[PDB]
């Protein structure tokens, strides 16, 4: 018999594509399907990084620039004094302000000649809030529910989700804080573990709690430039002068480090491995805690084959993501600062392994490893006996 | 009720009963303007391509395009009871535009 | 000629003859961008939802789905001669999704 | 006896929703329907308020700042002389300028230490144009037609319109000008009359005409203070120096106050009421007349248990809608300025009653009190005897 | 065969078989958000202006409105075998809105 | 017998349009159709001019302004010195720079008195690239393929194209550079030959090669005024100095003028045609060669009834379209630069004939004379026998 062409609308097939995901702040299982995933070719990570750059640029656009503070400072933390113009242009008034050591260079501010300093707007905050990346109509976001997932490879338990979970945009350099933990084992994923250039991402099945503090009791002082331009800075400290530190329980870190070493030995050949030490922005552990930007020295943790106290520095002028042509002055926070977080992931780089990485893109690649964006193609053709 | 794309692993005979589950969710209204405009255009392009061939608003319709064995020589029970739509699309990805223009030619002729 | 939306207070036995003047106004082509995209999306959503059910080209259509008494058990004289469309929308409001799902399933046969 | 499902299109039902009403610059009567209204929870007021602020911020964006003003003004209305830089950077010229008294704080401009002063472009015009708010396809606007509607509660007679009437964006603090008169009587309406903090909106049925004038013959002069940057100031006055005043007929105002008292005593208990007097933006009557922002002392209108002359002052630096950082230098206008207006409504605040009009959203609640936006839902299902 | 808009010089009888190549390319696929929304709105305006009259799913439709000789009165073979579409659009340009209103009125019954 | 009206969709007819085309960086013959064209009321010229002005203004937005250069200069091409501030705002220092004669007036800069000088950003370049204009969906672009087309009138060979040919947005005043050559013969076209006001566009069938060079060996120097605001200028010249000039073959230009005079004698009456010489912006040949804006004296070419050498000057500060208060500082290039270009067109003005081309829309009328945009109207009605 002859066979004739039919057309079907609503065919359940998909093809790979890139779309314009939007932020937002159901799940069905897909049986008998073996869609393959790849964590190192995701467009969602690039789109998330571009959106974070676009959001950080837009918040610092309208408010005050710190051009008139590129003056000579008579510094004696440090106590410094300078000449500055008051709101009347003809009059010049002497003032004073405390500065941290990393903000000043022999004094003057550290980022005068490099780029222009735009002060952060005095009411904004850097508290991370969860962001769900969601796909428009006609697209779908797949998820791989395999427990032993390694990144590049085919999945056996694929599911279509409405959109992603609560990805918190936490900024960190070496230890990934407040992330999502693995289900069964400590999992190490790399694009090529036999290459020295490629970074190594570790995910911990059990978190390590970290406590950090700034015991100096600062107070906030305001300095006026002219019409409608102000500047907030520390005036004095009411109390004893102390350093800022972070505490990690040593037994938890030792057990976690033993598990990392065991699984990393299992991935590599049967050889001994040692953990070694790592510009303060790429060497030290950089994160924000309560509004202040800490820079903590992590050479005590990675020194292997009660508590551990890590000394830290506070920095107010930051120029992260290496954008030449922009800088940022975070306003100081009055009172004591205390915060706690869970260590979830560590970024390693090649016997000898050391924490390394100035890219902030690998922080979000450890959250978006389960997901993939597809495009629905509902039209289909098939032969039927008679039409 | 298997939900949206729930019958993607089911056979072509079984997945043909869930066309309205997928077809209801191609259109929005469930910064952001690009996504909504893109969804509207993808649905509208598919609807225009369906309406050019004829019979957009009803099920039973005559097409009168003969099937070529060079496209697929597989028996019909093997098509409709053994495989899914994904490998069928993989088999007939390159031949699809010929089928589309033959359906368009049979519309006016 | 009652005009647009003027049969809202009438009973649904008499309001059902006036559906043309409500249908003819909901059109396109006659903060601008948000309003235009919203109007396009609402028109396309109504047309797609009407076209999946069958009867895309007419205002009064009726399917093979049997009415369940659990949704509403009152008689036709109570429905069509005692109540307006607002009250009837208030009765079966939580059962609209089940009825729409049953209509979409029955049209696929 | 079997009932089968029938699908109707064009069903006349609606639900409450908030939409994006677009500006533009027909009524049908709905019978046997009762719809409740609430003008304090109306969303058209917030939409109009945000649109007017966005229009003002769009107008003040490219029209250049006033820095380097705020130099030390030496003043003898006032005659002030100051040193300013010329178009060449390293040279200083001497200029003189006539400024009003309220623009000057002890000299120095009034908005120097609070906000950046963006000068207003000389093309600009503050004349109100009527704006009709229209609803898109699928939405509708319901109008309440009760002649004694008190703002809340159900409305017996409801009608539907495509767009609102000619709402004029008149900015005025204490006395509403060029508004919509009531149908029958003076109507006093409030959210609840027992709370003293809630504002009281009075709407008159007979308008009271006001005549305001600026009898000084000012001349305008351009001062250039930079490369391609210049601004306009009053050069000199020709003729006798006179004050700006507004004239109100005393018989009309006495009858208006007696009607307001007569209708207001019907709400409160049996108690005599007295009108008492009320930072010039909130204390005295501030309004625009011919391009100059008059500030008129209204203690004679509200002092009770031929013509009434109210003295007025002129300001050129205003910072409307209470937002810090957005002041505007209004350019002066040469020649005598005269305007006439119709007094439509008075804003009151608690017996003793004094005018308080600090917010600008109560100017637009007196116009958008009839209207309400709804979302039409054309689909519907019902049982019949088909098939 | 003649490509997009290639039968503009031919007669109506020759160009009536090739309406698809002008009908297909009215969608996109070849700030720019506004022009893109404008293209979608123009296509939807033409589509629902067609859909008010009936025959939403076809390119050639036939209506019940009788032809009036006041609009044009020349012979049918001259119209359908000798004249281009543009010359006919020039002739009845004063009466297109009236014919559209009569077609809209007849479909209302 | 009896006829009924029928509706057709996809009808090949079109009407006039004024839509906004989109940039980009298929053809159908259309037998048996005639369309009228008009290059003087063509709307693509205004669209191209608005787009070019918008991109040229957008490219000059983010980077540095030269307000601090507006200071007196103690000059000895001139060697000038000035005083600016350092990167530190407190102290000042003395620098020197080499400026051309056309950029200074008796010494201050050319446009500090009226305009705002903005430096062209060092990342961007002035090299033109081909630009294709494509009609949006629902519209079409018609092209007239007639070889004898005189600018307005009916066209016999009309064809439809998706996008226009590659048009380079070159900058020229008197001689059209790198344009589209005529098909077979030198063609003159104008709006009204008897009108003195209307310009004259001349197109050539064979091009004339022009070679221009800058023999000085300039060296780039960097100058800073503060945080992140740099400035580039010539530091010194290595070797002997020599003026810039352009070379043109004399016999080829003489034959070109003979053919031009023949066609001007054909269009006008049979009489004596004489060419005469033509503010450096409109008198001299203003064009770009290798990144520096040349200004060449052209009185040798247009004086008639081996090579020829035209002296040229160099401007660093230009103002395209003579915008009110906005100009541009082009940063100088280091070392010698040479360039070569085709001469394909001359703009003339009326017998005596003098070249003047100060408007840049007549530059682009020579490239978009073949094109026209139309709007497709796919609906149509026609009587048919069948009901
Ligand atoms: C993080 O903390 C560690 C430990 O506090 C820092 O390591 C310390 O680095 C300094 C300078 O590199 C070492 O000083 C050196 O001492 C040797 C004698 O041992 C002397 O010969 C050298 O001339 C120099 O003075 C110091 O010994 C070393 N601490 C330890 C325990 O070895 C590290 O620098 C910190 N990280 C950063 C980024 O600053
Ligand atoms: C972070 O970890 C460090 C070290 O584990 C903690 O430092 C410890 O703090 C306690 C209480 O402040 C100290 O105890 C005190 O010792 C003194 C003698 O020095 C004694 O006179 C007091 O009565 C009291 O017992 C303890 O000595 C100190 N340990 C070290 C090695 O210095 C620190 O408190 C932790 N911080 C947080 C926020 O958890
Ligand atoms: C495959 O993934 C699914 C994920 O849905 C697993 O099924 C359960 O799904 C429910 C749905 O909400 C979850 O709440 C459960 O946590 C899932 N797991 C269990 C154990 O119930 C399913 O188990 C996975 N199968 C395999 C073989 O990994
Ligand atoms: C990881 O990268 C290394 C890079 O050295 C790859 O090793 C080489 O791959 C090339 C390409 O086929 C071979 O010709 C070489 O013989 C390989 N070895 C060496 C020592 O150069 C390696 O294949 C990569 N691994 C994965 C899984 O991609
Ligand atoms: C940190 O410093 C602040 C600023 O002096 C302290 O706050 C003061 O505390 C005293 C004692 O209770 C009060 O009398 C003052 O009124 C407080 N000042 C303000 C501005 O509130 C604070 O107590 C200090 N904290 C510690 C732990 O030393
Ligand atoms: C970080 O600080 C928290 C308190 O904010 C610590 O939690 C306390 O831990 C002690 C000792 O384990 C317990 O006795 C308390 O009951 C805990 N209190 C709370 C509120 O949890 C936590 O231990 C600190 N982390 C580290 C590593 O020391
Ligand atoms: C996924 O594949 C499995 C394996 O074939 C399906 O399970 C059985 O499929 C056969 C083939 O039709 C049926 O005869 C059996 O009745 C199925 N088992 C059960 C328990 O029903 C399974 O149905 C497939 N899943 C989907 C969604 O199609
Ligand atoms: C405006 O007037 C209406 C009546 O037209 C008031 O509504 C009444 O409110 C009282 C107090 O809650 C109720 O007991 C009545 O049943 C209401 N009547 C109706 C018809 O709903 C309304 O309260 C008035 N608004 C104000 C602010 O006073
Ligand atoms: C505004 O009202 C005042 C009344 O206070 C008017 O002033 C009077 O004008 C008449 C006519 O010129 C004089 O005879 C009176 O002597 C004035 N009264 C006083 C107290 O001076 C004034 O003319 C009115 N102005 C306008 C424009 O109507
Ligand atoms: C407010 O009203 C009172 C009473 O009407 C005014 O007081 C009168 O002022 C006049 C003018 O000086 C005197 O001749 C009367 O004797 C006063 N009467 C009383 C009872 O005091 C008062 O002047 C008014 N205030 C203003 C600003 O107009
Ligand atoms: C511009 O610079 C020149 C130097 O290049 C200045 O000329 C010197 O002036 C001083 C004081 O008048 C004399 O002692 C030197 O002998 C001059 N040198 C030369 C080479 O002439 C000149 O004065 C400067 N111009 C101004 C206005 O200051
Ligand atoms: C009318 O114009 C068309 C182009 O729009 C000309 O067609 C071209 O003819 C040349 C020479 O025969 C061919 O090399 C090209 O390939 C043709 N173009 C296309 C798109 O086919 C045509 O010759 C012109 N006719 C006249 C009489 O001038
Ligand atoms: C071209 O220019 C000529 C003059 O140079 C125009 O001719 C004049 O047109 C005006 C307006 O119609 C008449 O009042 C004059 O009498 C005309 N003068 C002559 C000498 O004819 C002519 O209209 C312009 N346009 C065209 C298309 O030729
Ligand atoms: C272009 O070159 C000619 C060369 O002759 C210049 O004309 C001379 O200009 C100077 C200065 O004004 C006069 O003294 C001569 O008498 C002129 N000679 C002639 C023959 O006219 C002309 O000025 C130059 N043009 C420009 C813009 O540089
Ligand atoms: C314009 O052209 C005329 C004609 O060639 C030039 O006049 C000649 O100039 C040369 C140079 O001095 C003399 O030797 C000839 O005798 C002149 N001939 C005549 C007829 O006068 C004139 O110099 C040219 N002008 C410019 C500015 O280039
Ligand atoms: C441009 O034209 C000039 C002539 O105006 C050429 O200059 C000649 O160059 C040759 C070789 O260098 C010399 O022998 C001649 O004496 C020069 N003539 C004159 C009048 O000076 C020059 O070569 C041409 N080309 C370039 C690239 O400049
Ligand atoms: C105009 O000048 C250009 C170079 O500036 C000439 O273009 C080159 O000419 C040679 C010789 O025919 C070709 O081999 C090259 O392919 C051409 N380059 C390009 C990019 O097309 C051109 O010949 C000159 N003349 C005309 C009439 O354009
Ligand atoms: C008596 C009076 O004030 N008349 C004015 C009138 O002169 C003006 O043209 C118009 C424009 O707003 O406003 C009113
Ligand atoms: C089927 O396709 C082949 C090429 O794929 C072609 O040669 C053959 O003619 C086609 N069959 C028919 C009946 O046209
Ligand atoms: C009516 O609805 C109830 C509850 O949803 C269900 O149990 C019953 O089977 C339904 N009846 C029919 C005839 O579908
Ligand atoms: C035909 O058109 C003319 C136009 O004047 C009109 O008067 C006449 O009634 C029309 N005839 C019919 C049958 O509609």
């Amino acid at each position: 018999e002859q066979l004739w062409v039919t057309v079907y609308y609503g065919v359940p097939v998909w093809k790979e594509a890139t779309t314009t995901l939007f932020c937002a702040s159901q799940e069905v299982v897909l049986e008998n399907v073996t869609e393959n995933f790849n964590m190192w070719k995701n467009n969602m990570v690039e789109q998330m990084h571009e959106d974070i750059i676009s959001l950080w640029d837009q918040s610092l656009k309208p408010c005050v620039k710190l051009t008139p503070l590129c003056v000579t400072l008579n510094c004696t933390i440090k106590n410094c004094s300078f000449n500055i113009t008051t709101v009347i242009k003809d009059k010049i008034q002497k003032n004073y302000a405390l500065f941290n050591r990393l903000d000043i260079v022999p004094y003057r501010l550290i980022s005068c000649n490099t780029s222009v300093i735009t002060q952060a707007c005095p009411k904004i905050s850097f508290e991370p809030i969860p962001i769900h990346y969601c796909a428009p109509a006609g697209f779908a976001i797949l998820k791989c529910n395999d427990k032993k997932f390694n990144g590049t490879g085919p999945c056996t338990n694929v599911s279509t989700v409405q959109c992603t979970h609560g990805i918190k945009p936490v900024v960190s350099t070496q230890l990934l804080l407040n992330g999502s933990l693995a289900e069964e084992e400590v999992v190490i994923r790399s694009e090529n573990f036999t290459d020295n250039v490629k970074t190594i991402i570790v995910q911990l099945n059990e978190s390590v709690i970290i406590n950090c503090t700034r015991p100096n009791n600062n107070t906030r002082k305001s300095i006026t430039f002219g019409p409608g331009r102000a500047f907030y800075t520390t005036g004095d400290i009411i109390g004893d002068i102390r350093k800022a530190y972070c505490n990690i329980s040593s037994t938890q870190w030792n057990n976690t480090l033993r598990q990392i070493a065991r699984r990393l030995r299992e991935q590599f050949k049967d050889k001994t491995i040692v953990f070694n030490s790592s510009d303060p922005e790429i060497v030290m552990h950089s994160f924000n805690c309560g509004g202040e930007f800490f820079y903590c020295n992590t050479t005590q943790l990675f020194n292997s084959t009660t508590y551990i106290t890590l000394p830290c520095r506070i920095k107010q002028i930051i120029n992260m993501w290496q954008e030449v042509g922009k800088a940022m002055y975070a306003p100081p926070i009055a009172g004591q600062i205390r915060c706690s977080s869970n260590i979830t992931g560590i970024l390693l780089t090649r016997e000898i392994f050391r924490p390394e990485g100035g890219n902030m893109r690998d922080n979000w690649r450890s959250e978006l490893y389960k997901y993939k964006v597809v495009k629905i193609e509902p039209l289909g053709v098939a032969p039927t006996k008679c039409k | 009720f298997l939900g949206f794309l729930g019958a993607a692993g089911s056979t072509m005979g079984a997945a043909s009963m869930t066309l309205t589950v997928q077809a209801r969710l191609l259109l929005s209204g469930i910064k952001q303007l690009q996504a909504r405009v893109l969804a509207v255009e993808r649905y509208l392009k598919d609807q225009q391509l369906l309406g050019i061939w004829g019979c957009s608003g009803k099920l039973i319709c005559c097409t009168a395009v003969p099937w070529n064995a060079s496209w697929s020589n597989r028996s019909l029970d093997n098509i409709w009871n053994n495989m899914t739509w994904m490998e069928w699309d993989r088999e007939i990805n390159n031949y699809t535009n010929l089928i589309y223009n033959l359906i368009e030619e049979s519309q006016n002729q």
